[PDB]
């Protein structure tokens, strides 16, 4: 069991946002280009289609910690959004909610906490809500 | 683990690098906790300067991974620490080492040549305003590798 450790594991995500993954419909990248300790990271969610969220895009701020990844990022959606599991006060995503993030695995990554976030916008509780008029953002 | 790279790490910390101190890391024995001092007569004296080192599951077929912790301005360091150097890339050889790698970057701290890493903000500063460049490299080692 070769352990990658969190610093090179995060220049991993780092070039990997940058080459983008998938359909790229979840991006992410460093928030500050100088930020040498790979912490704040920006996300970006397109709101999937046939839903409430679609033609939406999402930013949130992702904060890898000092044990990331053997423990969960923090998540916060900058961008408004009415969704099971995110605080309608600070945006803040509630851990328990999010089975992820709930059941945290060390081979998760930030990807997979958008892809999961996007993924749960389709859920019954989630996809008819109605929504806030674009342009609102939470505080901090 | 293999057995080479136990006898390395048992070797750098028998006999350590002048101005270098390396130590695995207590819960990864491939991951590394570095201190370089800043080498005398260079823009960094009196500097110590953080670097971690990962040794990956191909090594010593691949090099090992190697980035600046503290900050450093300096033509082959960018704004993450990432270091451009030969024997990190394409001219590593599993006849080099752990020693081999830490060598070298001090010898980077102690001649930076702006014409060696590949072309960079940093680079072209240090070629076309040297004396800038260099006091701003002893500017950001007062600043980021004093009480650090």
């Amino acid at each position: 069991g070769v352990k990658v450790p969190r610093n090179f594991r995060l220049l991993e995500e780092l070039e990997e946002g940058q080459k983008g993954v998938g359909d790229g419909t979840v991006s992410w990248g460093l928030e500050d280009d100088e930020d040498m300790t790979l912490t704040r990271w920006t996300g970006m969610i397109i709101g999937p289609p046939r839903t409430n969220y679609e033609n939406r895009i999402y930013s949130l701020k992702v904060e890898c910690g000092p044990k990331y990844p053997e423990a969960p990022p923090s998540v916060r959606f900058v961008t408004k959004i009415n969704m099971n599991g995110i605080n309608n006060s600070s945006g803040m995503v509630d851990a328990r909610s999010i089975p992820v993030l709930a059941k945290w695995q060390n081979s998760y990554s930030i990807k997979v906490v958008l892809q999961e976030l996007r993924r749960l916008m389709m859920s019954k509780e989630n996809m008819k809500l109605p929504q806030p008029p674009e342009g609102q953002t939470y505080n901090n | 683990l293999p057995r080479r790279i136990i006898k390395e790490t048992q070797r750098l910390l028998a006999e350590p690098v002048p101005g270098i101190k390396a130590e695995p890391d207590e819960s990864n024995a491939r991951y590394f906790h570095v201190v370089i001092a800043g080498p005398q007569d260079s823009p960094f004296e009196g500097g110590t300067f953080k670097l971690e080192l990962f040794l990956p599951e191909e090594y010593p077929m691949a090099a090992p991974k190697v980035r600046f912790m503290t900050k450093i301005y300096h033509p082959n360091v960018d704004k993450l620490g990432r270091i451009c150097l030969d024997i990190l890339k394409d001219k590593w050889s599993p006849a080099l080492q752990i020693r081999t790698v830490l060598l070298s970057i001090q010898a980077l701290l102690s001649a930076p040549n702006p014409d060696d890493p590949l072309a960079n903000d940093v680079a072209e500063q240090w070629k076309t305003n040297e004396a800038q460049a260099i006091e701003t490299a002893r500017a950001w080692t007062r600043l980021y590798a004093m009480n650090n």
